[PDB]
């Protein structure tokens, strides 16, 4: 029923979400590749199987500096976001500088780093 | 807002949801001679009987725990329960009356507009960032293991210990009056639980530890009791959480925590596994000891296949884990419908727990 769950993995290609205040907000398709070092985010490959079916796989990417909330919620998103696709999403935990080949694979140009990001979610106790 | 709380042996953990830390951590104890909650009945215990109503992780007493609640909401967080959403947290393989009792009792007793119960442990390693790895999950009451693939705990694999941070205070004492000292009156067991949380530590290896202890004064510390007096502890700072990794220190037949660690993944499907060594997640009281996540390290390295990739993970708030990751959840646009609502328990029953909160 979230706007973004309606629309993942509908067809074969690349959806990138970011975690911003405890939401999922979809990253502009131009900025694929760059990502916050300071943020997480959500991503979903979709492969057309010889089956008719679609193939899933989850990424959630954790920046160096991103914060508890952050990290937390991608991780949960994905648990939700594979319920939402029936269990048939594999996920992969991809922190930065250690992402798996398959990964890094998705971004033809090469992924690259930026320092930054959005704010945490959190109120501070 | 939403609430969350989280009930423990010993100690209840409370606060807002979206928030980054519980605003109200107090001993999980109720008085009566007409009843006191917390620190206050702790403080009044000559003149009352003090009992517990989690017991090892478990609701044992309903009326003490709707008091521990009504306490919670009105004493220390200072809400009206009917306006919020309230989170709750609860044991691995709690039994199911167990938790539709507890969803009864939120909506008929303090009439919450919403409801959801989630596991402590799957808790902990959303705080993480995980979604698949194995929880050591010690407090003051119990201790357990719980392996969890793709967001979801695997029930056949759950191991349980029943030896945690009050059992450790215990045998600090027994070792302290050894010594030459005198630790046995219930005052003096909350000076004890004190010089264990500030001095205690965890031995990378037990018997070279011992050896050093013995031959050098080099481990040795000071602590001040609160009449002035000045004592010196040794060797018990490491042989208190030794205990862990060898329960026969307290007459235990039971295995170390590395070993029901090793025996849980074991328990999982084989293809599993290798994720669950690389992501071993420590939460609760119990694991705040320096040095633990060095020598469980080490001693899961002994157990596994030499070329297996083994890490431990030791946050340091470990000790709010669980509060943290239900304060997480509860927050997420995507949570607004899981809660149970109160249309939904009028119709379905406290039975409607089961559906909707694994
Ligand atoms: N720094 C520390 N070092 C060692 N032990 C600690 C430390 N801080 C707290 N503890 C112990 O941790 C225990 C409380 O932890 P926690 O709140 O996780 O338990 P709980 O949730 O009440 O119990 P359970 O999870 O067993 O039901 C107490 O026994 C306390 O003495
Ligand atoms: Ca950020
Ligand atoms: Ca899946
Ligand atoms: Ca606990």
């Amino acid at each position: 029923e979230h706007p973004e769950f309606l629309k993942a993995g509908k067809e074969p290609g690349l959806q990138i979400w970011r975690v911003e205040k405890f939401d999922l907000v979809p990253v502009p398709t131009n900025l694929y590749g760059d990502f916050f070092t300071g943020d997480a985010y959500v991503i979903l490959k979709t492969v057309q199987l010889r089956n008719g079916n679609l193939q899933y796989d989850l990424h959630y990417w954790l920046g160096n500096e991103c914060s508890q909330d952050e990290s937390g919620a991608a991780a949960i998103f994905t648990v939700q976001l594979d319920d939402y696709l029936n269990g048939r999403a594999v996920q992969h935990r991809e922190v930065q500088g250690f992402e798996s080949a398959t990964f890094l694979g998705y971004f033809k140009s090469g992924l690259k780093y930026k320092k930054g990001g959005v704010a945490s979610g959190f109120k501070h106790v | 807002t939403a609430l969350v709380c989280d009930n423990g042996s010993g100690l209840v953990k409370a606060g807002f949801a979206g928030d980054d830390a519980p605003r109200a951590v107090f001993p999980s104890i109720v008085g009566r001679p007409d009843s006191y909650v917390g620190d206050e009945a702790q403080s009044k215990r000559g003149i009352l009987t003090l009992k517990y109503p989690i017991e090892h992780g478990i609701i044992t007493n309903w009326d003490d725990m709707e008091k521990i609640w009504h306490h919670t909401f009105y004493n220390e967080l200072r809400v009206a329960p009917e306006e919020h959403p309230t989170l709750l947290t609860e044991a691995p393989l709690n039994p199911k009356a167990n938790r539709e009792k507890m969803t009864q009792i939120m909506f008929e007793t303090f009439n919450v507009p919403a409801m959801y119960v989630a596991i402590q442990a799957v808790l902990s390693l959303y705080a993480s960032g995980r979604t698949t790895g194995i929880v050591l999950d010690s407090g003051d009451g119990v201790t357990h293991n719980v392996p969890i693939y793709e967001g979801y705990a695997l029930p056949h694999a759950i191991m349980r210990l029943d030896l945690a941070g009050r059992d450790l205070t215990d045998y600090l004492m027994k070792i302290l009056t050894e010594r030459g000292y005198s630790f046995v009156t219930t005052a003096e067991r909350e000076i004890v639980r004190d010089i264990k949380e500030k001095l205690c530590y965890v031995a990378l290896d037990f018997e070279n530890e011992m050896a050093t202890a013995a031959s050098s004064s080099s481990l040795e510390k000071s602590y001040e009791l609160p009449d002035g007096q000045v004592i010196t502890i040794g060797n018990e700072r490491f042989r208190c959480p030794e205990t862990l990794f060898q329960p026969s220190f307290i007459g235990m037949e039971s295995a170390g925590i590395h070993e029901t660690t090793y025996n849980s993944i074991m328990k999982c499907d084989i293809d599993i596994r290798k994720d669950l060594y690389a992501n071993n997640v420590m939460s609760g009281g119990t694991t705040m000891y320096p040095g633990i996540a060095d020598r469980m390290q080490k001693e899961i390295t002994a157990l596994a296949p030499s070329t297996m990739k083994i890490k431990i993970i030791a946050p340091p708030e470990r000790k709010y884990s669980v509060w943290i990751g239900g304060s997480i959840l509860a927050s997420l646009s995507t949570f607004q419908q899981m809660w149970i609502t109160k249309q939904e328990y009028d119709e379905a029953g406290p039975s409607i727990v089961h559906r909707k909160c694994f």
